[PDB]
DNA sequence: GGTTGGTGTGGTTGG
């Protein structure tokens, strides 16, 4: 995360760090959606052009986690994969169309203070939410700027959703309805952004309705990290719901 | 079930430090 | 240190 703040303790409590098993290794964020399921973006899994093909057995998950890389004893929770489902369209040949994939945990984790699901949108949820000028919430240890910087502690920034036609002329890279933009445009005085390591953490929108955090985006792409005339790309969690029911409702 | 209140926030009545710049977002 | 820094009559937690 670019420009943003340290988390408070149990700011993001759905927040969930991707490890490789070896080399120990963070590889990207993750939010977890119920006890047993954790959400993620499928090129922190899958990504032929670097050599990346994890299956469950190389990955953990950690849960409650505050500090990077301190293990945070009688705080985080470690849970193994049962199974990773990536969507079966996700597109890595070109622009990481539906750049999305689920996660089983083998055991349920029980909840805590550190430790709580996000909400998913519905229809109604997602028709109010994502508008362009609306704020979310972006929260990751990834990169603290482009390379060519790690934090100590998770960092969190709030950042405008962004009008479709502006995130398409920010960029050749083919946008699709699975996607949207968020940033800071150049000359609005403030900044921030994702960054490389991010990837698969959520965007996130406090409902004014009943004062729930949902899950709109899932941190995916971008070009540099912070830079002006350019913003960050994610995951358009609604518009792959059908998938992500499908996938529960058939394999819990 | 209670997806989407955190323990140490909503559960609490207490604001985290930069949820209302969201809330003003709305406006 | 440790599945882990830099300090705790701990901390988001023992000894
Ligand atoms: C894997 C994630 O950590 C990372 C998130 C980047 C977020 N960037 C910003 N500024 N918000 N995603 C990536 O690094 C993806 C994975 C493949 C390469 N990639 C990119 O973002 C390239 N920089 C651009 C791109 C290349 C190919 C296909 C789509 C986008
Ligand atoms: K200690
Ligand atoms: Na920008």
């Amino acid at each position: 995360i670019v420009e943003g703040s340290d988390a408070e303790i149990g700011m993001s409590p759905w927040q969930v760090m991707l490890f490789r098993k070896s080399p120990q290794e963070l590889l990207c964020g993750a939010s977890l959606i119920s006890d047993r399921w954790v959400l993620t973006a499928a090129h922190c899994l899958l990504y032929p052009p670097w050599d990346k093909n994890f299956t469950e057995n190389d990955l953990l998950v950690r849960i409650g986690k505050h500090s990077r890389t301190r293990y945070e004893r009688n705080i985080e929770k470690i849970s193994m994969l049962e199974k990773i489902y990536i969507h079966p369209r996700y597109n890595w040949r070109e622009n990481l169309d539906r750049d999305i994939a689920l996660m089983k945990l083998k055991k349920p984790v029980a909840f805590s203070d550190y430790i709580h699901p996000v909400c998913l949108p519905d229809r109604e949820t997602a028709a109010s939410l994502l508008q362009a000028g609306y704020k979310g919430r972006v929260t990751g240890w990834g990169n603290l700027k482009e390379t060519w910087g790690q934090p100590s502690v998770l960092q969190v920034v709030n950042l405008p959703i962004v009008e479709r036609p502006v995130c398409k002329d920010s960029t050749r890279i083919r946008i699709t309805d699975n996607m949207f933009c968020a940033g800071y445009k150049p000359d609005e005085g403030k900044r921030g952004d994702a960054c490389e390591g991010d990837s698969g953490g959520p965007f996130v929108m406090k409902s004014p309705f009943n004062n729930r955090w949902y899950q709109m985006g899932i941190v995916s792409w971008g070009e540099g990290c912070d830079r002006d005339g350019k913003y960050g790309f994610y995951t358009h969690v609604f518009r792959l719901k059908k998938w992500i029911q499908k996938v529960i409702d058939q394999f819990g | 079930a209670d997806c989407g209140l955190r323990p140490l926030f909503e559960k609490k009545s207490l604001e985290d430090k930069t949820e209302r710049e969201l809330l003003e977002s709305y406006i």
